[PDB]
RNA sequence: GACUUAAUGUCACGGUACCCAAUUUUCUGCCCC
């Protein structure tokens, strides 16, 4: 004899089951949950205390599913997810307090409460402490949370209890024989219940292998990295190989997609890469008579550093982004975002040529930088092609970061007058990285390439001053060319024309001599140029000069733009529209770098518009790091013979007497690799 | 050892928070966030009363920052003695860390101290820092401090009254608004203690070293802000009301009128605008005299007492608190009770969008960054102060949470499950003296948004960061300070209502009513902005010029919180910018305290009385010179100003204004109060306008119908065109609308006309007399239209498609698709054209056949043909019986879009009268001024607006309504039941012909076409203007040359048609066409000389042959519906309708000829209006004929239908062309009145005439009665 | 004096109660035992 309440609860449960189908799209799932939760709330409006227990269970389930359908907008857990979990916890608390007496209903209520609580602890430790969660999980397993062959949530409860140091010895066989148990869950059971390192390792190898085909937004990635963190905290020997295997899986997954070089942010990618780097470094610190294995380990370290340094950031920028525009560009973003969101929701719903690191021309030495937060100290990996050897050195970046922040704060107020802080920063770089001035680390007279890590991208590594009473400038001995990542390097096989192009949209009163009195004549130059003029370059020249102070987006690197006419050309529009710059030297003078990227906070995955020019095939970008008076970049452009040789004699080695002269000479760096 | 007593006074509402110690402070986020606020600690155990104070550590921190800035400005020396850089690092290993960590840039200089500061000798900066003293952090011990900042106590509470927290503080909520979407990401709560009363604090500062006296005193004079407010430091009943509201709500519940409690609370809170006389003198509306039940709201019996008398008793009981407070709290309590009992409409409550983020308490462990900032030597630091006035160009609104929810202390918490019943009534932020307030929070948020726009780049404000943001926007706001400003005006705010129209039925959604309180347009708030820096930025000057109003700027300070409906566009006025020379004139800055709290005097003084060291700023570049203004700010919002010519009455229908004003009338036009300067007060005459909400909703509906986006199931994550250019829950709108203010208003001498309608019973043919209602709209006429000059703003970024959509909406408005205001279906607020202003818009300016007649002829020559010799007598009205066959469509045609297969357009038709037409103007009872000589005589004039004759659209709409309903066998829409015969006419008729209640059971063809309750009709009629014909009917004689004294028009008795209880209702009553007006015209002298001179009516009539032209705008009609409508309008030759007064006397026989028809559609090429040829009209009429055949069971023959034949016999004119034909139609004489048989003396007798024959004779048209 | 601080380090002026809603649908100022 069903009633209106029972039939409405049945309809809500049917809607919840439909939204619990893994084949359901994330966009339709939200509407389905809204309908079911609206029905359930409507029933609760009339039965605040007389509501049946099962309706409360349905409400708690719907709130759990709401919480799992809310994605983190940025780098922090949204408060809406916490609020949804808290509301579900309160509803299930009212379910439990109203003792219906049914054993099955009590078991289901405790299962839902435990699932809500483990997720709430996962995203918020303070409000759902470990002790409270352990007590609740013990109560749930006392209530009958033992069937692992039908409910995956019960397996989750058992694994969470294993993580909390609670004896799950009795249920181990049932957990292992269960068909719904995950590979990672079985590995955790083996490591925690039986402490069988061999079985756990050989069975989690399967999980690491299977992670290749799952997007980084999936839950299994976060859980795997958390398991690695726990293993490292327990000083277990299994974490060293596990980190490397998961890193390899991440490389395989990342390389599959991302034609525009963007990745998904999940807040444990950096931790995973740091653990992989630390594991490979520790494996490289063993006593082996053969040096080939050590060289391979250091090359693996450089591979780890390089694989991290070629992708992008959080999702609110992905949602906002830009309209249709290019059909090829927007399709990739749509596919990537859709697959990532779908994988994220499915995790909880049941269920050109890339040059190798050793492909460096003779007489060139490259330096790879990596800073891992878990170790808290920096790494510098150098590769000398002539000696065909790899070695790495350590340094600390905390005081270096503080000095860089001091210089950045002073510059953003007293740009030209902050040269003393720039000299202090250069001296700090030289002091904290003495290996740059070591003959063994970097041979004298070698052309040095830098692949800086996050906030080292903002440091004038070419302008570092040796830690001596008469310390020599690093620029005086080596030719430095920078690069965001080694994967951005290409081969100069493009055909170079004979023309020079001098675009300009800078404010009137500057560069007047260059435009009217063209020193090199110019062919397709312009004054007050727009994005169309840049897009209309057909034959790739030996020199394209762009003179327009650009702008930055503090969140999306794709929206950093050069302020040309008709709205200016953005970072993404360069990739899609611009085609005629294959192998073209660029003296982009967009009023310093600092205009195009944001201001750093020891995280600088943001890439300037110069790397877009590198991607579209430019042979090199000679930009400016900090704002300088216009005649300096005008003289650089007028330097038409075909960089450190110019800076060496222009006054770049005069930090002792005239810091302002040092300020506006070191500001120029060459981005790109011949 | 000079013990300095320090007096601290505030000039803005400062913020205070509960103390919660230090160890317990970290537990609560609110106290951790408010560490820089004043501290409140309770005294009693009840948590109601306590003491407020400011910790000496916070004052010490402010003074230390002041010393830092003062030394930095003077290159690290004060009064000639050099000071070193001090120390701001605490090593973890050596000792404990300070309880507060800096996390901020530190001003530094080039040392210049002779020796390192030590215990024996320390610089004044080191002495003030208290470095080398005997006191540290590990223990307080005692006063070993070289300098000691004691705890600052609230000096205002100079009594033993034990002040409560409610008396001092008031809770407020502040957002963090997302720049890209315009929606708040989260919020936080704070307590604002009023500076007026509890705004002074006393404390002691004990300094032992005399070497730092001057520096300490100067820093005391230099610290400007503290606890969230500007300051200067000097060295020296509801419970009874709630119970009564509960009683009122319970009385309404037993009266089954709970839904009226919302409007009752709204009206009661509206009475605060009036005086006490609305209650003391009983000035509330008394309702209709013929209502026989009193007012529908103010006469509800509250436990045996009328609601007006109950309100009078409540006022007599609670006059102590005041009229404004009493009305406000009574309305608030009634609204809260109504919300508690009934709540939830849209179910936007799955997850509470409210977020209590508190910057995560700024919790960190491993940063401890010291960032020294060294300004270059020789740089010039100056402070620019900008003083002006914020004039509100539009009615503003600064939101605030409900007073019952704020309640500082025991504040309401949303931690309860089911966070629903979000308040539908919103209050405006006000000062403690009911003065309108612009908080520096909202002003600073608007300034930050505008600087972000001007720069072109900026960050979303991050909370709890360990490093200062160095974006260009954040750099400027760190050196920009403002002031909280209130107006000198304290009158209560107007309450503005909005509804949600259901797109399916174009009717108000149930429970969609919500209200806001808006300040009057024209208030001026003081404006203070200071900028301490080295150079006034171009972006700040650009923002000021954007805000400033000029001859051609209008001001663009979008403050407030309802910018989508154009609320809060302020304009800077009287801008005076002064500057301090902080490098050479800082002693003057300290002496004058930077003119903090005295900016009003600065604004109202000449340059000769300026304080020393303060000079006017003469380098404020103009708008044409700023680059950020021209490129970033100027094209951000582009206005589209235009005027609307409404050639019809306009009724925006203010609802509560009709419940409180003493006019005692149903509907009145909307008007708003406007503030005026120079004679500072509310302007005595309110300005009539169409709400910005109505304007915005009209354009939104037009765009949604054109694109088809309207009527979607939900827009929770929609990216459709309508959501893109009109906003949704997750995005602010890109278009902003303002009021359509009436400018052509003083050209009438009677702006508002009184038009009263009534509903006519279908059976008896007379008015119900209980459904009679009167509207009081603006008197708009075709020759003197109302001009509504409004505007809207368009954000930069629309593509071609979106701008085309906006232009298409404007074109639809010009074409008259969407009339403004209420009663648009009967010709109210019909737009007769539009005139886009040619100044601002450019793209918008660039982006803008034979006679028809029916040849059908209906003979109807049964009886009248044989009467050509000596004539017969026919009873004036007959009845039409169509049976019980009523076909109701459950799949009603909705209004979401223009369906492709459905016709939409406009019918232009001309009306010519065959008999004198009588359309009384019942606005006044003595229009002809004949009541002075004749007492109790009803004198009327022909209906006219602004002195030009026209037929009301309601008349034509009702006449076509009854004709169509009789033609299509629709139900009796306006049947009047509950009348006894002497069943009660309820069971007398079949259930099929009863009026349709809802949309579930279906709608009749008439109810589906012209619409019923909660379903807007698809056919709209307009007023019939006068074109040609003789001006009036002369009737030379004892008349004023254009009027006739009609005979008595007795009430239609529903007993002749139903003589016995067994007899059923005949049907719809129709009136024959005849020339019976001749006898009335010739018997003028013998009709007013008889008895009963009060029941006769004298009114203006006009001769036959007058041409009236009106429009019938149809929309989304089926193929056959348009044909049926055309047949109703022009049913062919020798067939005409009856319209106006005196139908039984033969007056008002009107023939309608369809002059033309037009039809528009939607095409990819943007096809305009096109007129159909005769063939299409014939096809529509034929298909309507086949539809009628289908319902029943080349040239159409309508007389084949049994009931259409009777209808056309009823509406057949015999004198159209037959000169010989002239039937005589008269009402039979009761007894000995005018016998020049045919008498009621023997007509009901069974022997004379049986009932069954007389009922049949009444149902057969043109049946002779002899 | 406690209530009520800690001191060589308080950007909380470090955050816009902000975002979406046509007071409107329906009604001839009509008329005889
Ligand atoms: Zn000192
Ligand atoms: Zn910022
Ligand atoms: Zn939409
Ligand atoms: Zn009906």
């Amino acid at each position: 004899e069903p009633t209106r309440e029972d039939i409405d609860r049945k309809e809500a449960e049917r809607l919840l089951d439909e939204a619990f189908n893994p084949r359901t799209k994330p966009v339709d799932r939200k509407k389905i949950i809204n309908s079911a939760l609206k029905i359930l709330i409507g029933l609760y409006k009339e039965k605040k205390d007389d509501l049946t227990s099962a309706s409360f269970i349905s409400i708690a389930r719907a709130y759990y599913l709401v919480s799992i359908t809310i994605l983190p907008k940025g780098t922090t857990i949204p408060e809406k997810k916490k609020e949804a979990l808290r509301k579900g916890i309160e509803f299930i608390d009212r379910a439990i307090n109203k003792f219906n007496g049914s054993i099955l209903d009590s078991q289901r209520a405790f299962r839902i409460k435990s699932v809500l609580s483990i997720e709430f602890n996962r995203i918020d430790r303070e409000k759902c402490d470990n002790i409270k969660l352990k007590n609740l999980l013990n109560e749930a397993v006392d209530k009958g949370c033992t069937d692992f062959d039908t409910y995956e949530w019960d397996i989750q409860i058992a694994i969470r209890l294993c993580e909390l140091g609670v004896d799950m010895e009795g249920h181990f066989d049932n957990l292992i024989k269960s068909n719904k148990a995950n590979d990672l869950q079985k590995a955790k059971a083996y490591y925690f219940i039986k402490k069988d390192d061999h079985k756990a390792k050989e069975h989690m190898d399967k999980c690491t292998a299977s992670l290749k085909y799952t997007p980084c937004s999936h839950r299994l990635w976060d859980e795997t990295v958390g398991f690695i963190e726990r293993l490292k905290g327990d000083s277990s020997t299994l974490w060293r190989d596990f980190a490397i295997k998961t890193y390899r899986s991440c490389r395989v997954q990342e390389k599959e997609t991302g034609t525009l070089r963007l990745r998904w942010y999940w807040s444990r990618h950096r931790v995973l890469y740091d653990m992989a780097f630390l594991a490979v470094k520790e494996q490289a610190d063993d006593e082996e008579p053969d040096v080939n294995v050590k060289q391979a380990k250091i090359k693996k370290l450089a591979e780890i550093s390089d694989s991290l340094k070629s992708r992008f950031s959080l999702r609110l920028s992905d949602m906002e982004k830009m309209p249709k525009s290019d059909d090829e560009s927007n399709h990739e973003f749509k596919k990537f975002l859709d697959k990532c969101v779908t994988a994220y929701q499915d995790g909880y719903v049941i269920n050109a040529k890339l040059l190798e690191l050793t492909q460096v021309p003779e007489g060139w030495v490259v330096v790879h930088f990596y800073l891992n937060k878990l170790e808290g100290m920096g790494n510098a990996i150098v590769f000398d092609k002539c000696a065909n050897s790899w070695q790495y050195k350590e340094f600390q970046y905390k005081e270096l970061f503080e000095v860089f922040l001091t210089w950045q704060a002073n510059y953003n107020l007293y740009k030209e007058n902050a040269a003393e802080h720039l000299v202090t920063l250069c001296k700090k770089i030289g002091e904290t990285m003495p290996f740059l001035f070591c003959d063994n680390f970097i041979p004298n007279g070698k052309d040095v390439l830098f692949v800086p890590h996050d906030f080292l991208h903002r440091l004038p590594l070419h302008g570092s001053i040796e830690n001596k009473t008469n310390g020599k400038l690093f620029l005086e001995n080596h030719s430095c060319c920078y690069l965001p990542a080694w994967s951005f390097a290409s081969e100069k096989e493009a055909s170079t024309s004979d023309e020079y192009v001098l675009l300009k949209n800078f404010d009137q009163g500057h560069f007047e001599t260059l435009q009217n009195n063209q020193i090199w004549g110019t062919q397709s130059v312009k004054d007050g140029a727009s994005s169309d003029d840049l897009e209309n370059i057909r034959n790739n020249p030996r020199l394209l000069t762009i003179l327009c102070h650009g702008e930055a987006n503090m969140s999306n690197p794709f929206r950093s733009m050069l302020k040309l006419a008709n709205g200016g050309i953005t970072y993404l529009e360069i990739l899609n529209s611009v085609k005629g710059l294959k192998g073209s030297q660029v003296i982009l003078g967009a009023c310093e770098t600092d205009l195009v990227p944001p201001l750093s906070d020891v995280m600088d995955e943001h890439y300037s518009v110069a790397t877009a020019l590198l991607l579209i095939g430019a042979a090199g970008v000679v930009g400016t790091m900090w704002k300088v008076r216009s005649n300096k970049t005008k003289s650089l452009i007028e330097w038409k013979l075909e960089l450190n040789e110019w800076q060496k004699e222009t006054g770049g080695a005069a930090y002792k007497d005239h810091p302002p002269t040092f300020y506006r000479s070191i500001a120029f760096r060459s981005i790109g690799f011949p | 050892d000079m013990n300095i007593t320090v007096e601290l006074t505030f000039f803005e509402p400062y913020r205070l928070v509960e103390w919660f110690d230090w160890d317990a402070r970290k537990k609560s986020h609110s106290a951790m966030r408010g560490q820089a606020f004043a501290q409140w600690t309770w005294k009693g155990k009840g948590r109601t009363a306590g003491k407020s104070f400011i910790t000496g550590t916070l004052v010490r921190s402010a003074v230390i920052k002041a010393v830092e800035e003062l030394l930095s400005l003077n290159n690290g020396k004060w009064e000639g003695v050099p000071c070193c850089n001090g120390s701001f690092q605490t090593d973890e290993s050596k000792g404990k860390k300070p309880s507060f960590l800096r996390k901020r840039h530190t001003l530094q200089w080039q040392a210049n101290n002779k020796n390192i500061c030590d215990k024996e000798e320390a610089c004044p900066f080191c002495i003030l820092l208290g470095r080398f003293d005997n006191a540290g952090k590990v223990h307080e011990r005692n006063k070993d401090y070289d300098i000691h900042f004691s705890n600052f106590d609230l000096d205002h509470k100079q009594e033993k009254n034990d002040l409560r927290l409610v008396d001092i503080a008031s809770g407020r909520i502040l957002n963090r608004v997302d720049f890209d979407t315009g929606k708040a990401k989260d919020y936080f709560r704070t307590w604002e203690a009023d500076y007026e009363t509890y705004g002074t604090y006393t404390g002691r500062i004990t300094l032992r070293n005399e070497h730092a006296k001057k520096l300490l005193l100067a820093s005391l004079g230099f610290v400007d802000k503290l606890c969230g407010a500007l300051c200067r430091i000097e060295v020296i009943h509801n419970d009874e009301l709630r119970k009564q509201a509960e009683v009122i709500v319970e009385a309404f519940k037993q009266n089954d009128k709970l839904e009226k409690i919302r409007i009752l609370a709204d009206a009661i809170r509206t009475l605060r605008l009036h005086g006490e006389g609305v209650i003391e003198k009983d000035e509330l509306p008394d309702g209709k005299e013929e209502r026989d039940k009193g007012h529908h709201l103010w006469d509800i019996k509250v436990q045996g007492t009328a609601l007006r008398t109950k309100l009078k008793e409540l006022w007599q009981s609670n006059k102590d608190i005041g009229w404004r407070k009493f009305t406000e709290m009574l309305g608030s309590n009634l609204y809260l009770i109504y919300k508690k009992e009934t709540g939830g409409v849209s179910t936007r409550f799955r997850i509470l969008g409210d977020t209590e983020y508190y910057s995560k308490a700024h919790d960190s462990e491993g940063s401890d960054l010291f960032i020294p900032v060294t300004p270059p030597e020789g740089i010039e630091t100056k402070e620019w102060i900008i003083v002006g006035r914020l004039k509100a160009a539009t009615p503003f609104y600064f939101g605030v949470q409900q007073p019952s929810d704020s309640i500082p202390g025991k504040e309401k918490k949303s931690e309860d499950s089911l966070v629903i019943n979000e308040h539908t009534s919103f209050n405006i932020l006000l000062d403690k003296e009911n003065r309108y307030r612009i908080p520096r929070s909202a002003l600073r948020g608007a300034l930050r948004r505008d600087l972000r726009t001007a720069f072109g780049s900026g960050c979303n404000v991050s909370l709890g960061g360990q490093i200062l943001c160095n974006c260009k926007v954040c750099i400027e706001m760190r050196r920009i300070t403002l002031k909280d400003s209130v107006s000198d005006f304290s009158e209560p705010p107007e309450i503005r209502y909005r509804i949600a129209k259901n797109p399916g039925t174009a009717t108000v959604e149930d429970g969609s009513l919500f209200d806001i309180e808006v300040g009057p347009e024209g208030l001026t708030f003081p404006f203070v902005l200071r900028y301490r820096g080295h150079k006034f930025p171009e972006q700040l000057s650009s923002v000021i010029r954007y805000w400033e109003e000029n001859d051609g700027k209008n001001g663009m300070a979008w403050l407030g919180g309802l910018d989508s409906t154009g609320k809060g566009r302020f304009a800077l006025k009287d801008i005076k910018i002064f500057e301090w020379d902080l490098n050479q004139k800082i002693n003057e800055y300290i002496k004058e305290r930077g003119m903090r709290g005295k900016e009003k005097e600065l604004l109202e003084m000449g340059e000769s009385s300026l304080p020393d060291g303060l000079i006017p700023y003469k380098f404020f570049e103009e708008r044409e010179c700023l680059f950020p203004y021209k490129e970033n700010l100027k094209p951000q919002w582009s206005e589209v100003q235009y005027t609307i010519e409404v050639g019809s009455p306009l009724l925006t229908a203010d609802t509560i204004s009709a419940l409180t004003e003493p006019g005692n009338r149903d509907a009145i036009a909307y008007k708003k109060r406007v503030y005026n300067d120079g004679n500072n007060a509310i302007e005595p005459e309110p300005r009539f306008a169409v709400k910005s909400e109505t304007h915005r909703g009209i354009f939104r509906t037009a765009v949604g119908r054109r694109t088809g986006d309207l009527g979607k199931e939900d827009h929770e994550d929609c990216t459709c065109d309508m959501c893109i250019i009109f906003g949704n829950e997750h995005e602010s709108s890109k278009i902003r609308f303002e009021d359509l203010e009436l400018i052509n208003g003083n050209e009438f001498e009677k702006l508002e006309k009184h038009i009263d309608h009534v509903a006519i019973d279908r059976f008896t043919g007379g008015a119900l007399d209980k459904a009679k209602f009167d509207t009081y709209p603006l008197a708009g006429s075709p020759k003197k239209p109302l001009k509504l000059k409004g505007r809207f703003w368009i954000k930069k970024g629309f593509s071609g498609d979106h701008k085309l959509l906006i232009t298409t909406a404007l074109s639809d408005i010009r074409d008259g698709l969407y009339p403004l205001g209420s009663k648009g279906g009967v010709g109210y607020g019909w737009v007769a054209g539009i005139s886009i202003d040619d100044n601002v818009p450019d793209d918008f300016k660039e982006m803008i056949n034979g006679p028809i007649n029916n040849d059908y002829v209906h003979p109807g020559h049964q009886s009248p043909k044989q009467d050509h010799k000596n004539k017969n007598i026919y009873y004036p009205h007959y009845f039409l019986d169509s049976g019980s066959k009523v076909y109701r469509e459950k799949d009603i045609i909705t209004h979401e879009e223009f369906t492709e297969e459905l016709l939409s357009g406009k019918i232009n038709c001309k009306l010519e009268t065959l008999t004198p037409l009588i359309i009384p103007d019942t606005s006044d009872e003595n229009g002809l001024k004949l009541q002075g000589n004749k007492p109790g005589h009803k004198n009327y004039k022909f209906f006219n607006i602004n002195g030009e004759l026209m037929i009301p659209g309601s008349e034509l709409r009702g006449m076509l309504r009854t004709h169509f309903e009789a033609l299509t066998k629709s139900c009796f829409a306006i049947f009047g039941e509950d009348s006894t015969l002497s069943k009660t006419l309820g069971g007398k008729l079949d259930k099929a012909l009863h009026p349709c209640t809802g949309l579930s059971d279906g709608l009749c063809p008439g109810c589906h076409l012209f619409g019923t309750t909660d379903y807007k009709g698809r056919v709209k009629f307009g007023f019939a203007k006068y074109e040609n014909g003789p001006e009036w009917l002369i009737t030379r004689g004892n008349n004023p040359e254009r009027s006739l004294t009609l005979g008595v028009l007795e009430s239609p008795r529903p007993a002749f048609s139903i003589p016995d209880d067994e007899s059923e209702i005949p049907g719809r009553k129709f009136y024959l066409h005849h020339n019976g007006w001749r006898i009335i015209r010739q018997k003028q002298l013998e009709i007013r000389e008889t008895v009963q001179p009060e029941r006769n009516v004298t009114t203006e009539v006009m001769d036959k042959g007058n041409v009236f032209s009106f429009d019938v705008r149809f929309e989304n009609l089926r193929e056959w519906e348009l044909g049926l409508l055309l047949q109703s309008l022009d049913p062919g030759k020798n067939i005409a309708h009856k319209l106006g007064k005196g139908k039984p006397y033969g007056f008002g026989s009107v023939k309608i000829k369809i002059d033309s028809l037009h039809t528009f559609k939607i095409n990819s090429n943007n096809d305009k209006i096109k007129r159909v040829p005769q063939s299409d009209i014939r096809e529509y009429i034929n298909k309507g004929y086949q539809k009628l055949i289908e319902w029943s069971g080349v040239l159409p023959q309508w007389h084949v239908i049994p009931h259409i034949d009777k209808l056309y016999k009823l509406l057949w004119v015999p004198f159209l062309n037959d000169s010989k034909l002239e039937p005589d139609v008269r009402y039979p004489v009761l007894n000995e009145e005018s016998k020049g048989d045919y008498t009621y003396k023997k007509l009901g007798d069974k022997d004379n005439l049986p009932y069954k024959t007389r009922v049949k004779g009444l149902t057969t048209p043109w049946s002779p009665w002899n």
